[PDB]
């Protein structure tokens, strides 16, 4: 049971809105990490309630390739879903 | 009358000691995913259906939906795992959401109290449990401290919710 259709639905040169479709399994929270592709700068991490299917990432730099990764933590089962990631270039 | 059953579900982050607490309750030692035990709590004979957080490879939609209807929930974190404590509110919120109820029997459990490498203070967990209006039990699955107390307090909470 893994989330699908990860994509950016809106962007400014400093912010993204990312969305996904929830799996059938009950999710307690989604763990999200984002950072410069290639690891020039360190990543940042946060969590989003399992009742949400979007996330807003702020404070980005124009013209920079970012990698956004999403894990889903299962409410009643151990571990996480397999991570899903996308690349997006602001400007 | 009929023997009363209590559907208990043990949830929490990975490695916080959920299975260890459950096995200490059922088999009385330290070191499957569902167990039933007859207990006498405050004089009443009860049948505890304990549902542990099983591994991913055992996933079935039927068991997921069945655990969504649990009567009581043990919210377990580890006193040496700050992320397991900081994510407790997610468990509370999502359990209340899936139960479609504002009043769901829950007990906050701080396991591994035997360890010296504490990163979550007892006062923080006490404050969180107070803000939720639920009990907080410090347990150690290794030394069996507080195990029966946690599960029995959850059974009591279910009894008050039922009346
Ligand atoms: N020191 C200590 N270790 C524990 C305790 N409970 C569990 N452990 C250890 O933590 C590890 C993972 O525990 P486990 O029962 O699998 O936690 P779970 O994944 O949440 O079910 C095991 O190696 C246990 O021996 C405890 O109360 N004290
Ligand atoms: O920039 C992404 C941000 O998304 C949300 O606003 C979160 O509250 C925050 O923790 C995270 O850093
Ligand atoms: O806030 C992040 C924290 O992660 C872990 O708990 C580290 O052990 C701790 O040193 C750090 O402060
Ligand atoms: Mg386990």
């Amino acid at each position: 049971s893994v989330p699908t259709k990860l994509e950016v639905v809106a962007a400014t040169p400093t912010s993204l809105l990312v969305s996904w479709d929830a799996p059938a399994v009950t999710v307690v929270f989604y763990d999200i990490t984002y950072g410069e592709t290639g690891g020039n700068s360190p990543v940042q991490e946060f969590t989003v309630p399992g009742s949400k299917s979007t996330a807003t990432i702020s404070g980005l730099s124009p013209g920079v390739d970012y990698t956004i990764t999403v894990y889903a933590k299962y409410l009643f089962w151990s571990g996480y879903s397999s991570p899903i990631s996308i690349n997006y270039r602001t400007e | 009358g009929s023997m009363t059953e209590y559907k208990l579900v043990v949830v929490g982050a990975d490695g916080v000691g959920k299975s260890a607490l459950t096995i200490q309750l059922i088999q009385n030692h330290f070191v499957e995913d569902s167990y039933r035990k007859q207990v006498v709590i405050d004089g009443e004979t009860s049948l505890l259906d304990i549902l542990d957080t099983a591994g991913q490879e055992e996933y079935s939609a039927m068991r997921d939906q069945y655990m969504r209807t649990g009567e009581g929930f043990l919210l377990v974190f580890a006193i040496n795992n700050t992320k397991s404590f900081e994510d407790i509110h997610h468990y509370r919120e999502q359990i209340k959401r899936v139960k479609d109820s504002e009043d769901v029997p829950m007990v906050l459990v701080g396991n591994k109290s035997d360890l010296p490498s504490r990163t979550v203070d007892t006062k923080q967990a006490q404050d969180l449990a107070r803000s939720y209006g639920i009990p907080f039990i410090e347990t150690s699955a290794k030394t069996r401290q507080g195990v029966d107390d946690a599960f029995y307090t959850l059974v009591r909470e279910i009894r008050k919710h039922k009346e």
